[PDB]
């Protein structure tokens, strides 16, 4: 797949065994689907927000 | 680089309550989310709950409404409050953040 989509696949994989927080479920879904964008600064932000390993998303 | 310490486990009667704590090096929980997992006699590593650096939370269906995840006032410690415990909540509970994992703490429910 394209590199833009692998990043979205990584996010979906992080939450596969999880429930999404009611307050975050709309933004999370937008990121997974692509209706919101997903830059480098954002990727580090999300990784810190949920405690993902550094660089988990790319 | 990051160390994590779970505590608060022990023996508890069915229907009782308990509060687990997770300590994390470098005051990291002030600015970073985390997850709790548990390992029960049948099946392994089952996600339990999460709290983000924002303070927002989610729970597994099997504990939602009975477990509550929060930070202490300092923001350095995360609590997994449990109430209305059942024998099927027994297991080893692990805290995790940034890919690092605690040693775990055992919850035994009598009954």
């Amino acid at each position: 797949m394209q590199k833009k989509e692998i990043r979205r696949l990584r996010l979906k994989e992080w939450f596969k065994d999880k429930t999404l927080p009611p307050k975050e479920k709309s933004y999370l879904s937008q990121l997974m689907s692509g209706r919101a964008s997903f830059g480098e600064k954002a990727a580090r932000r999300i990784e810190q927000t949920y405690g993902m390993p550094e660089g988990y998303l790319g | 680089q990051v160390q994590l310490v779970e505590s608060g486990g022990g023996l508890v009667q069915s229907g009782g309550s308990l509060r687990l704590s997770c300590a994390a090096s470098g005051s990291i929980f002030r600015t970073t989310g985390m997850n709790w997992y548990r390992q029960t006699p049948e099946k392994q590593r089952e996600w339990v709950a999460l709290i983000t650096s924002h303070g927002t939370t989610s729970y597994a269906a099997s504990v939602e409404g009975r477990f509550t995840i929060s930070r202490d006032s300092a923001g350095t410690t995360v609590y997994l409050q449990m109430n209305s415990l059942k024998p099927e909540d027994a297991g080893v509970y692990y805290c995790t953040t940034r890919g690092y994992w605690g040693q775990g703490t055992q919850v035994t429910v009598s009954s």
